[PDB]
């Protein structure tokens, strides 16, 4: 009972911290805090557990008041929640955990006991207005209260000395890199909408024009020698100066006003209200003359959409759909940015949506639990793929917006959702995205929401601006070219499963296009180079061929070799040394391997069977160690022979892959500080295993553990995976990771029998090695194989994955002579070897075949080899006499037996 | 016979099935109404009378014809059935040749030959069968206290029953459904009608699917009292219990686009005198795609369903643009964009009909001098010194004034002619085909 | 099979010194495959005949197999 005792211990003394040391918070429950009283009492004089675990959900209403007094605490589940509140004095584990409540915001930077700051997920810290006195006396509660209140006050004071600093006249190179992104982004949008208005009072917008030209070009001036979180500020910030300079020339195009006042109605206007006492509620947005409120929540730096006129028609759309109080809801094919669409109109309003992915592993509580918080803090839910879920909890979850949207209709105050009373904030809204065609809303939801088909989306005017974020001087052309391209290779290559040329792929090109630039320059070739890199190796052989035709014809770039020498000199090496044979095609694939790795962490392999995917890998892993100098250490893990308990773990036991990152981040020795570590998938790809890993596939880099430990991961640690198929792949893991893919074997045959060879002779004898060597001719052998191709074998396996045993069995056999090869002439040694490499090849390739096959076998062996060559009989074998072997048939080895009646 | 081909109509579609005791108790009303040849001629025409109205346009067409293809069939000669399948060949495009030759027969020659495809089909109904039941004659000489009504979107019988609720001077409690609170309301007066009767309508019961698994399967002859559930053909299935034990009923659209313009504008209740006219334009539009919507192959390009919703949406946002501008100068382009695009044109994919949405937007809200909006009547623009209530009257005069024509599906629609004789020559098509499907087993 | 720590970190050994050891698996072809198409105990099958050895589940530590040797027989599937 010592487990029993240590849970009973665990969950008094949380228990105690939680409730039992502070006042004032018994009243509620008087029953339950004298029953626990009782049973500390008797835990303390001494199963026990199931009457804690009912008192703790008896307590679930007091859970539910203090969720209450701050509702993003509410985002955290149970046992967080209570690690937390058990914490009362520590303020430990608060500033950890608050990136599921804030959503972008990751830690807290306090000093001397009371907050100075705050730091989001990307890294850009954000100062408070005034610093807030942190004690042990005070609860959690209030000071997080009292947080977000000083950080919704500090962005409004950031935005409100920015718009002053730029009336002022101060150029934007003082001011970026001064105050966060958001204050920078508002102040220039209020600017821009006031200067874009004050130039339609007149009919003047040349100078203007100049003016944000001249300012895009000063932030790229200070972007290209800038650190790398100013980098991404300025970044973000030049999507939409990009976007104004776009709206200032279209309005200067104009033949008449009419077209100027269309446009400028069509497009997001930004109004800040000069009169109002509030401050949070000062700012709002003009779009197609409707108006909506800026909401002043912290999000970051975040990726920023290119502003295409379909974007903004979405941003048009959702403004007329939450004018009156309806949902939202957009439907299409998938990979039209419908997801960021929604994101990206909540971020332009400063305040960050709430995104729930449906699945079935989302089960009705959960959504319900996540539906009933949003709804009680005002954020924005976004129902991703909301057409992947049972027919039950569809309906439970469609009647549960429904009540919420016909609340948010009518104006109530306060609504009974789930059976229980809640408050309605007035801002909380739902957007719904859908990916038919394989259902539809439904009809409850569909009476109250607007439902919106956006299309694909502008890939031309997204790759031309964000190669013009990039530096590229010739990026309308090139943005052209390389959509025109993609569009081909999608029209005319093959359509494979795991085939991908949409916005994602281009998206990848391009930010694979920005660590090439020290080695190719913003050009073209750049561009060619990363293509190749991103997109050769997960083609066939003629889709490869199409893909280096369409690259001739299309980019004007023939593909100039780079300077490469040293590391395919070091392959070579490698390949020598491990006996490996190094062909045109498997020196491509182990280069493609090579420079895939150099930027992607996760690796995916894929292959037929015994085609050359580990020896591809660990080819590379030497050739590395050989150029670097640098330290190897190898997990190879099975992924499907280990559970996903054993592999990661059981609520606490360590499972396989967190015991290792455990301790590769612990680093005791310090070894893994200068090495290479590389964990190696060698098994079938598995949904439910990948999936359990999300959170490092991506750029967080970071472990999620069920006990809520985020581990972090090493840039040189490396993931590989090693499969033969992939339609049990998702499409996004597909995307995420690198994926090589292996059309051909990357071996001869001779090549093969050579490696087996070198192998088998590692695991007198030189003149056997060469008899041996020379006895496995090619021109016989490939003769041989084709015949043997041609017959029918049980559980057909590949010739070649059958030398793995012609080759081991038949030198063995030889070696079994070892001892009997110093007493006969030289035409009796060439007889034996040649019968046991007959016998070898027999029982290899015709050997998982019938007995008459097997005896034509025999026949086509027997005229392959030439009649000079000892004919190998049917039954034929060879025998040890008391001085010397001889050839005999194992007729003379039959034993006459004698059985008993019973 | 009949019933083998009453069953094979209920086998299309999941709304009607027919049960057995529902052709005995039509049989057994043929005697109840007030010799073997006219014995039989009562039950060809009771049981067309009694289950047509359960059946939708174009199945009422294929059992007409049908019936009257089998009582011919056993009444006529040989040359007749001949020449009756000719018909039903060439309606179809698939036997050619002229009849055998009875003025019925000329007059489906001329009715084939001159293309009339709806005279031809509508012929079979004209000459034989002579009572037609209405919503009234159902409901009225009905046994069964419960019933089930279905049609498709973009149509509601509902206030036909309000007009039913003025028919026999009862009071109709309508109970809309989707929420648990409305669950709890209708059980609670479904629980209080059962009785104190009373006339009860349950709207849209199709998204309670579930509750209609839960409560009416356990809940399924007091006066004044009929309980109405209505549904939507394209819907899910309903219950196959629930369904024989309610009698049901389809109900059909009006062909009309004019008297769509009276019940948008007779419902616009107020704003000055542009908002009145905005409304009165925005409602012809509203009438104008809505009856263009339902030529589905030609119309249009698939099956949009255009309700009332969008109406409120292009109306807040004429209030909008109307009460921002000072200077009464409409912007008739930025309006014209927000309809074609985000209001009337955003739950539309393809885009061929953004294209048709975009023209009928830019034909409608121009803003001319003088609007001819149809072919038949052209709308002035209002004055700058009249009011509110004197706009409506001169709308509602200029309603009155004008006369819908005969072929207002392609003057008024704007579509060619040639469009609207290939959609019929579809219709007739597909009824002679599920005719001679029928008739060939 | 005992668990011997010799050279080589752990290794598992016949429990004869000089008889080596077969693993028999009679209908190799009945193990069933999961809800995404793997069979667990084939690819167990795998890493001991390929890496020769396993990775052990409660501590994780890796098991090196010298002198076992594995033998199926299955009908066709
Ligand atoms: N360059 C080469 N020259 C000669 N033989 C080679 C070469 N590359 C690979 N091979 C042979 O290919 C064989 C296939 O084994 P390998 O480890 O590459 O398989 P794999 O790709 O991991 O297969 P799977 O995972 O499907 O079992 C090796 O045993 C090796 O003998
Ligand atoms: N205006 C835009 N600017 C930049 N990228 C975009 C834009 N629109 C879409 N994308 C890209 O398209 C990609 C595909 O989006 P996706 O996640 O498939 O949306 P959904 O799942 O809703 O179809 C996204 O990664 C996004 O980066
Ligand atoms: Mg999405
Ligand atoms: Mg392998």
């Amino acid at each position: 009972i010592q487990v029993n005792w240590v849970e009973v211990q665990f969950y008094w003394l949380d228990l105690y911290g939680i409730l039992g040391e502070n006042l004032d918070i018994q009243n509620f429950l008087p029953l339950e805090t004298s029953k626990f009283k009782s049973l500390t009492s008797e835990y303390k004089m001494i199963l026990t557990i199931d009457s804690l675990k009912m008192i703790k959900s008896s307590l679930s209403t007091f859970l539910e008041r203090q969720r209450r007094q701050f509702p993003r605490f509410y985002f955290l589940g149970n046992d967080d929640l209570l690690k937390i509140i058990g914490s009362g004095k520590h303020h430990d584990q608060v500033s950890k955990f608050m990136k599921k409540m804030f959503g972008s915001i990751e830690s807290i930077i306090f000093f001397e006991d009371s907050i100075t700051g705050v730091r989001s997920v990307e890294g850009e810290v954000l100062n408070l207005n005034e610093k807030i006195e942190l004690k042990d006396s005070i609860q959690a509660q209030e000071w997080l209260n009292i947080l977000d209140t000083e950080i919704k006050l500090s962005v409004f004071t950031q935005f409100r000395d920015c718009l002053g600093q730029l009336k002022d006249g101060t150029d934007i190179e003082v001011v970026v890199s001064k105050y966060i992104f958001q204050a920078i982004l508002l102040s220039a949008q209020v600017m821009w909408t006031e200067l874009v208005e004050k130039c339609l009072q007149t009919n003047e917008f040349s100078k203007y024009w100049k003016e944000v030209d001249m300012k895009i070009k000063g932030l790229l001036d200070k972007l290209n020698k800038s650190s790398d979180n100013v980098k991404k500020k300025i970044e973000a910030l030049l999507v939409e100066y990009l976007h104004f300079n776009n709206v200032i020339g279209q309005l200067k195009n104009c033949s008449t006003k009419e077209e100027a006042r269309l446009l400028w109605a069509k497009v997001q206007k930004f109004y800040q209200k000069n009169d109002t006492l509030d401050d949070l509620n000062s700012v709002f947005i003009s779009q197609s003359g409707y108006l909506l409120q800026y909401k002043f929540e912290y999000i970051g730096i975040p990726e920023r959409l290119i502003y295409t006129p379909l974007l903004l028609v979405g941003f048009a759309t959702l403004t007329d759909s939450l004018h009156q109080k309806y949902g939202g809801c957009f439907f299409g094919p998938a990979g039209t940015g419908k997801t960021e669409t929604v994101k990206a109109f909540g971020q332009n309003l400063g305040r960050v949506v709430v995104v729930f992915n449906c699945d079935d592993s989302f089960d009705y509580q959960v959504l319900s639990r996540l539906l009933v918080g949003i709804t009680q803090i005002g954020a924005w839910g976004c129902f991703d793929e909301f057409n992947r879920l049972d027919e039950k909890v569809l309906s439970a979850v469609s009647a549960n917006i429904q009540q919420i949207q016909n609340g948010l209709q009518v104006g109530k105050s306060h609504i009974t959702l789930l059976e229980e009373e809640t408050p309605l904030s007035p801002h909380t809204a739902v957007f719904i995205t859908l990916n038919p065609g394989y259902s539809e809303l439904p009809e409850n939801l569909k009476k109250s929401f607007r439902e919106f088909s956006m299309k694909s989306p502008q890939s031309g005017t997204i790759a031309e601006m964000i190669l013009q974020i990039m530096g590229f001087e010739d990026s309308k052309s090139l943005a052209s070219k390389i959509v025109h391209f993609l569009e081909l290779l999608s029209s005319k290559c093959s359509s494979m499963n795991h085939y991908h040329f949409g916005l994602r792929t281009l998206k990848g090109v391009l930010r694979n296009c920005s660590p090439l630039v020290s080695e190719f320059g913003e050009g073209e070739k750049t561009v060619v180079e990363s293509l190749k890199r991103v997109i050769l190796p997960s083609l066939g052989d003629t889709d490869e061929l199409v893909f280096k035709d369409e690259l001739s014809k299309i980019f004007d770039s023939a593909g100039t070799p780079l300077n490469s020498k040293a590391i395919v000199q070091c392959l070579k090496d490698a390949g020598q040394r491990s006996g490996f044979s190094m062909s045109e095609e498997f020196l491509k694939k182990c280069m493609q391997f090579y420079y895939m790795q150099k930027t992607q962490q996760a690796l995916i392999l894929v292959g037929k069977a015994g085609c050359g995917k580990t020896a591809t890998w660990k080819t590379v892993i030497d050739a590395m160690a050989i150029f670097d100098g640098h330290a190897n250490v190898v997990y190879v893990i099975d992924t499907k022979v280990l559970t996903k308990e054993s592999l990661y773990g059981s609520m606490w036991r360590d499972g396989l892959f967190t015991s290792i990152l455990r301790r590769v981040n612990d680093d005791i020795t310090g070894t893994f500080k200068n090495s290479r570590i590389w964990v190696v998938f060698d098994s079938d790809l598995d949904p439910e295993y990948v999936e359990a890993m999300n959170s490092v596939l991506d750029d967080n880099k970071i472990l999620t553990l069920p006990n809520g430990e985020r581990l972090p991961i090493p840039p040189n640690f490396r993931i590989l995976f090693e499969t033969d198929n992939l339609d049990h792949t998702t499409p996004a893991t597909i995307t995420r990771c690198g994926l090589l893919w292996f059309s051909t074997d990357v071996c001869s045959i001779s090549s093969k029998i050579d490696h087996l060879l070198n192998k088998s002779y590692e695991a007198e004898l030189d003149k056997l090695k060469d008899l041996i060597s020379d006895s496995f001719d090619m021109a016989s052998l490939t003769n041989i194989f084709t015949c043997s191709n041609d017959l029918v074998h049980i559980l057909g396996v590949r010739t070649f994955n059958k030398l793995e045993t012609a080759v081991q069995l038949a030198v063995h056999l030889i070696s079994s002579y070892r001892q009997w090869f110093q007493n006969l002439d030289d035409k009796s040694l060439k007889d034996v070897i040649t019968l046991l490499i007959k016998r070898s090849l027999l029982y290899a390739l015709a050997g998982d075949s019938t007995g008459e096959s097997q005896r034509a076998f025999i026949q086509t062996i027997n005229t392959y080899f030439g009649h000079d060559s000892q004919e190998l009989s049917d039954y034929s074998t060879i025998v040890i006499a008391n001085d010397k072997l001889s050839f005999s048939s194992f007729c003379s080895e039959i034993p006459s037996v004698s059985l008993e009646a019973h | 016979k009949i019933f083998s081909m009453l069953e094979k109509f209920g086998q299309f579609h999941w709304f009607y099935g027919i049960s057995i005791g529902q052709f005995l108790s039509c049989f057994k009303r043929v005697f109840i109404k007030k010799r073997v040849d006219e014995i039989l001629w009562l039950l060809y025409q009771e049981v067309y009378c009694q289950f047509s109205t359960a059946l939708d346009k174009k199945f009422k067409m294929i059992m007409a014809m049908t019936m009257f293809c089998l009582y011919k069939f056993d009444i006529e000669s040989e040359q007749y059935k001949e020449a009756v399948l000719t018909m039903i060949g060439v309606l179809s495009e698939s036997s050619d040749g002229v009849p055998k030759l009875n003025d019925d027969l000329r007059y489906l020659w001329d009715y084939v030959t001159t293309k009339s495809y709806i005279s031809a089909l509508n012929w079979f109904k004209n000459e034989f069968f002579v009572d037609e039941w209405n919503i009234a004659d159902v409901v009225a000489n009905s046994e069964n206290n419960y019933f089930t009504m279905a049609s498709e979107r973009d149509v509601d019988g509902t206030f036909k029953l309000i007009e039913l609720a003025k028919a026999s001077k009862e009071s109709l409690k309508i109970i809309p459904l989707g929420s648990i609170e409305n669950l709890n309301y209708a059980q609670e007066e479904i629980s209080k009608s059962k009785i104190e009767g009373g006339w009860i309508l349950l709207q849209n019961i199709q998204m309670s699917l579930s509750w209609v698994k839960t409560y009416l399967h356990k809940h399924v002859e007091h006066e004044k009292f009929k309980m109405f559930m209505t549904c939507h053909l394209t819907g899910d299935k309903l219950p196959a219990p629930l369904l024989q034990r309610t009698d049901r009923v389809v109900y059909e659209d009006i062909p009309g686009i004019l008297d769509t313009v009276k019940d948008l504008w007779g419902s616009q209740f107020f704003s000055g005198v542009w908002s009145v006219y905005c409304t009165f334009l925005l409602s012809w539009f509203h009438a104008l795609i809505t009856a263009r919507t339902r030529l589905v192959p030609h119309g249009f390009s698939k099956k949009y369903y255009f309700n009332d919703c969008d109406f409120q949406f292009a109306s807040v946002y004429l209030e909008n643009v109307l009460a921002t501008n000072s200077t009464n100068n409409i912007p008739w382009a930025q309006v014209r964009d927000h309809i074609a695009t985000i209001v009337y044109g955003g739950k539309i994919d393809e885009e061929k009909d953004l294209e048709v949405v975009a023209k009928l937007c830019a034909h409608v809200f121009c803003g001319s001098d003088n609007l001819q909006i149809v072919p038949g009547v052209r709308i002035p623009q209002p004055l700058l010194q009249q009011s509110e209530e004197e706009e409506r009257a001169r709308l509602t005069a200029i309603l009155s004034n004008t006369i819908e024509p005969a072929d207002s599906l392609s003057s008024w629609l704007q579509l060619p002619r040639e469009s609207i004789l290939d959609y019929e020559r579809l219709q007739a098509k597909e009824v002679a085909s599920s005719t001679e499907q029928l008739l060939q087993e | 099979t005992n668990y011997v720590t010799t050279s080589k970190g752990l290794t598992l050994l016949p429990k004869s010194d000089i008889k080596n050891l077969v693993l028999f698996c009679d209908e190799i072809n009945l193990p069933k495959l999961d809800k995404y198409g793997s069979q667990n105990v084939v690819l167990f099958l795998r890493q001991l005949m390929e890496k020769q050895g396993f990775w052990k589940t409660p501590e994780n530590k890796w098991v090196t197999i010298e002198r076992i040797h594995i033998v199926g027989a299955c009908n066709p599937p």
